[PDB]
RNA sequence: GGUGAAAUUCUUGGAUUUAUUGAAGACUAACUACUGCGAAAGCAUUUGCCAAGGACGUUUUCAUUAAUCAAGAACGAAAGUUAGGGGAUCGAAGAUGAUCAGAUACCGUCGUAGUCUUAACCAUAAACUAUGCCGACUAGGGAUCGGGUGGUGUUUUUUUAAUGACCCACUCGGCACCUUACGAGAAAUCAAAGUCUUUGGGUUCUGGGGGGAGUAUGGUCGCAAGGCUGAAACUUAAAGGAAUUG
């Protein structure tokens, strides 16, 4: 896949990762 | 040497316009040319049709009577293609030869000072 | 008290009696104490003065405009409001202007306005931040606060009253033909919903 | 500009700042010109103009408030009026003003 | 030493009502409270009270103005477009 | 058939004296019925007559010209001036690459209480003894020149009437009194006024408008 | 590797040049890189002159500058893609 | 009307077209170039004001006051965020008309945000010359920008100068281009990417096979979107670069 697409893919992946654990913050 | 009017011609892509009127421009004499005798919706700009309709145009011109007028022909312009169209010249081709004099000629295509950003975005039509 | 914009106590001489008459105007932003006010057709276009809508050019900003000549002022009186003159019909001597609402009305050129914009503008920009602030605000206007949601009452108290759940149970838009005791909600709503897209008047 | 022409008399000649001092000078005739700030009240202004007319003293209205007239003469306080007593080498008394 | 990093005057409201509301209040708060400069005397002696009313400590002068500032943007832009229209009816 | 041919009759214009030839030709507005007719709603137009057709030979064939219909009565609808303009052919033929353009305008008034925005266009001439193919001056000249063109342009439109004004720019010598000053600055070939456009006029003054015929 | 020393066209020492928009697809393109061709075409032309007053007084034409977005220029207009060393030739012909 | 062609669409409401004419916001065409300026971002109508700058010139002044720089700071395209105003244009979203097997698109249409401006943020671009800064040396060539010098050079003719523009030669500093290669390079190519195994002028910064991954973790900045800092377990024999032939 494209580079910038791989960027958005992980940027979103982190937003979810960040969200998923702020639950236990 | 005789009576004058105003040409008012317009050229597009897939359409053409031609119409006479009083020099003042207040009263309009006879205008419709675009897709009158041509009906495919593709041949609206075609030169054969431009002439076939320009015929009835000069027809009405003399139907009520006038000897000549000098053009004001222009292209859509504005922010779209800055250039004459196909059925623009092919009309007066059969209209100047239709037995009527011609004089002072000039373009009236509108053109700005680089503004009113065009359609299609920075990448334009993609094909 | 109970008004957002400040008022201006202006004294004048009585042309028919050695007496002084004190009129009460609405202070247009920029007016000051001891300032001189000129009123009349042949007055100068100076912020503070009051001139007929005929004696001013298009684009002028005026406040406390009269709907009819001499009604002593009826439009653009709330803090920071004004009306702009957008034209004159010297025949029937009308004058078309745009009000704060946005609508454009035409009135006689003899109507009077005051050059400028009403003082105290921007009040609504500050949040109230507490029930007490609004309580004190309405304390001087009227007994219109607080408001009970008609959906929290029993059917005997409101059209939206009742129900095992809090719901209007029927379209909240009411027709203009409605009768007193029925007109509760969005009356004669030509539309409804979150107003999206830009807006201004043509 | 003009501000420089006056800024010369401060370091060159004799002057007096203040409504009271410049009126004793105006009535004594020692003033050849007086500068009045923009924001100086009309009444005070006309009063000074009267004393000036009696002393045949000329006047100049500085286009700028007393705050500007003070920073103009190097002082760190407002100045409602200035009155020159000796323009050491300034051409203010002979310039267009 | 600096007492508050961001509340400023709005600290009186404590922790209630939300950042947004507090911050937006602090802005107009500073405006309606700070001392301004008087046009007729040159001193920084004009303060508010009874919003839309600005008075000078000395020289006892009052001017009608914005609810939280002496002059509101609109008012200023009107002063200008009223000066132009006036300048147009003498010459 | 409706046959608009059987409809209302023609009318004619002619130029203010202000020239050599004046016959415009003819128009057609409406027969003067009497309810809403050709008395109060006609003299609100303009026509595109060129000057080579107006006065002489083609040494005068580039300027466009407007003519605002002022008033009409019987065999009336004689028209005064409304402005002017150049023509695309010549302007686009004057603006050639490898040289700089200079354009300037000013809004001045006459004793004839009309003000107006004038235009001016000048270019750079390559001295007939030079080798450099671009022929460019450099921005002290541009400012100084447009300074002098406004200096001379605003000293001829207010020292006269709109009529004499026309009589002044028709000979076109304005084109070179600009060069009088320019000669000491830069070659400056192809110098013309290139346009005129306007706002208003003092209420009609029919008595003064009738001072252009005989 | 690069395949033009200019790597685009006519631009060294400015960092930026506001762009123009191509006439065919309306796609923007920096002015320094947009290919420019001035179209000067007359109105033509034998009978337009006989049955006419003004026996060929002026004969004016249409003057207009064209800019392409290059891919459109390549599609139709003069690109006529060249060879490695033939492209360095800046002769207009 | 719009296109390759169509269709959604607009037309008793006189549309598309014409004339006169007014409003609003945006933009600066053509002139425009291997042309200028700025630390970079970037900067093109006019005029007035405000301070600011390089090159030149200089038998003026000071006299080592400098070069480059962790930390730290100023600015910093576009989009994006907060509070007003603006909101004409074009226009993520979303809705549609068509095409397609399908078509969340490309083409068409409507149009939200946005696009503009003020106050405050955000600090990232293939922010590119994919090429650190100061110094010195090494090679030929005609253009051009600015300053300068030289002149019984041409033109303005006024009456010839003075001037202005122009020609020619030279010299500083610019933006390039051209030819060569001594020389360099893996090559493409390079007056630096040269004066290196005959290896040392001063100084700053980064890289050490490919993935993992700019991921995890901590710290910190931000309203948020996110920015700076930034691993490892494990996995893998290639991945890459320039050039040749197909
Ligand atoms: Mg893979
Ligand atoms: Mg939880
Ligand atoms: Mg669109
Ligand atoms: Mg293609
Ligand atoms: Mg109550
Ligand atoms: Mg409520
Ligand atoms: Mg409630
Ligand atoms: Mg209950
Ligand atoms: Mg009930
Ligand atoms: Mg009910
Ligand atoms: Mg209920
Ligand atoms: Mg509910
Ligand atoms: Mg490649
Ligand atoms: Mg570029
Ligand atoms: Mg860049
Ligand atoms: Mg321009
Ligand atoms: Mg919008
Ligand atoms: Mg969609
Ligand atoms: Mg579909
Ligand atoms: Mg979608
Ligand atoms: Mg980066
Ligand atoms: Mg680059
Ligand atoms: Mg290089
Ligand atoms: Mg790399
Ligand atoms: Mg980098
Ligand atoms: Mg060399
Ligand atoms: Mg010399
Ligand atoms: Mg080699
Ligand atoms: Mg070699
Ligand atoms: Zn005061
Ligand atoms: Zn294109």
């Amino acid at each position: 896949m494209r580079a910038k697409w791989r960027k958005k893919r992980t940027r979103r992946l982190k937003r979810k990762r960040r969200k998923v654990r702020a639950r236990s913050k | 040497s005789q009576v004058f009017g105003v040409a008012r011609i317009y050229a597009s892509f897939n359409d053409t316009f031609v119409h006479v009127t009083d020099l003042s421009g207040k009263e309009t004499i006879a205008r419709v040319t675009g897709g009158m005798k041509v009906k495919a919706d593709r041949d609206e700009s075609s030169p054969y049709a431009a002439m076939l309709a320009a015929q009835d145009v000069a027809a009405k011109c003399k139907e009520v009577g006038i000897t000549a007028v000098h053009v004001k022909i222009r292209a859509t312009g504005g922010t779209r293609t800055k250039t004459p169209g196909p059925g623009g010249q092919a009309a007066l081709r059969a209209l100047a030869r239709s037995g009527l004099r011609i004089g002072r000629i000039e373009d009236v295509t509108p053109v700005p000072s680089d503004s009113t950003r065009k359609k299609g975005g920075r990448r334009g039509r993609r094909l | 008290s109970g008004r957002g914009a400040p008022l201006a106590k202006v004294v004048f001489r009585d042309p028919y009696k050695y007496r002084l008459r004190e009129e009460i105007f609405i202070a247009n932003e920029g007016v000051h104490t001891g300032q001189f006010i000129y009123a009349g057709k042949k007055a100068s276009l100076n912020v503070g003065n009051v001139l007929p809508l005929g004696s001013v050019p298009e684009g002028t900003i005026v406040s406390n405009v009269e709907e009819k000549p001499g009604d002593r002022g009826a439009l653009a009186r709330a803090s920071g409001n004004y009306v702009i003159i957008i034209g004159h019909n010297p025949d029937e001597n009308k004058t078309r202007v745009r009000l704060p609402s946005g609508a454009k009305k035409v009135i006689s050129s003899d109507a009077r306005g005051v050059i400028g914009v009403i003082a105290g503008g921007g009040r609504v920009d500050k949040p109230l931040l507490k029930a007490g602030r609004a309580f004190h605000k309405y304390r001087l206007k009227r007994n219109s606060w607080p408001k009970t949601r008609g959906v929290a009452m029993n059917p005997v108290d409101h059209p939206h009253g009742g129900g095992n759940h809090q719901h209007i149970g029927k379209a909240s838009t009411i027709s203009r033909g409605a009768v007193s005791g029925q007109k509760a909600g969005l009356i004669a709503a030509r539309r409804t919903g979150l107003l999206r897209g830009s807006q201004k008047t043509q | 500009s003009i501000n420089q022409k006056l800024a010369l008399v401060i370091k060159s000649g004799k002057y007096t700042l203040g409504y009271k001092s410049t009126v004793k000078s105006l009535r004594q005739g020692k003033s050849k010109l007086i500068i009045i700030a923009a924001n100086t009240p009309v009444l005070r202004k006309s009063e000074l103009e009267y004393y000036a007319m009696l002393s045949k003293t000329k006047v100049y209205y500085f286009q700028g408030g007393n705050n500007e007239l003070g920073t103009a003469v190097g002082k760190l306080f407002r100045v409602g009026v200035v009155s020159i007593l000796e323009a050491g080498d300034s051409d203010i008394l002979t310039t267009l003003a | 030493a600096k007492r508050t990093k961001k509340v400023g005057i709005t600290g009186k409201y404590g922790v209630r009502y939300g950042s947004s509301l507090r911050r937006q209040v602090k802005k107009l708060e500073i405006q309606q409270h700070a001392r301004y400069d008087c046009s007729f005397c040159g001193k920084k002696t004009v303060k508010r009270g009874a919003a839309g009313i600005w008075t000078c400590s000395c020289c006892k002068k009052t001017v009608a103005g914005g609810a939280y500032t002496v002059s509101t943007a609109a008012a200023a832009t009107v002063r200008s477009t009223i000066r132009r229209l006036r300048e147009m009816v003498e010459a | 058939v409706v046959d608009p041919f059987t409809r209302k009759e023609w009318f004619d214009i002619k130029a203010p004296s202000t020239f050599e030839n004046r016959n415009v030709g003819k128009t057609l507005v409406n027969k003067s019925t009497g309810l809403k007719s050709a008395s109060d709603a006609l003299k609100g137009r303009v026509v595109e007559v060129c000057l080579a057709d107006l006065q002489g030979s083609e040494d005068h064939s580039f300027r466009k010209i407007k003519l605002r219909v002022d008033e009409v009565q019987g065999k009336n609808l004689l028209t005064n001036f409304h402005g002017m303009d150049f023509t695309t052919d010549k302007l686009r033929s004057m603006v050639r690459k490898w040289q700089t353009l200079i354009e300037a305008n000013v809004t001045v008034k006459t004793s004839d209480d009309y003000v107006l925005r004038i235009f001016a266009i000048a270019f750079t001439r390559k001295q007939a003894n030079q080798v450099k193919r671009h022929s460019y001056a450099q921005s002290s000249h541009i400012r100084a020149i447009r300074k002098v063109i406004s200096e001379i342009l605003t000293k001829e439109v207010q020292g006269s009437t709109l009529a004499q004004l026309t009589s002044k720019l028709i000979p076109e010598v304005i084109n070179k009194e600009i060069e009088n000053a320019t000669k000491d600055i830069f070659p400056l070939q192809n110098i013309h006024v290139r346009k005129v456009k306007l706002l208003k006029q003092p209420k009609f003054d029919v008595g003064a408008l009738m001072a252009l015929h005989g | 590797p690069k395949k033009r020393a200019s790597n685009g066209r006519n631009k060294k020492g400015r960092g930026h040049v506001k762009p123009v928009r191509c006439v065919n697809c309306s796609k923007s393109i920096p002015k320094d890189k947009a290919i420019k061709r001035m179209a000067i075409r007359n109105i033509v032309v034998r009978d337009l002159s006989e049955a006419s007053v003004y026996p060929e007084y002026a004969l004016p034409k249409t003057y207009n500058k064209l800019h392409y977005c290059v891919s459109c220029a390549i599609h139709a207009r003069i690109v006529r893609v060249r060879s490695r060393e033939d492209r360095k030739n800046r002769a207009p012909p």
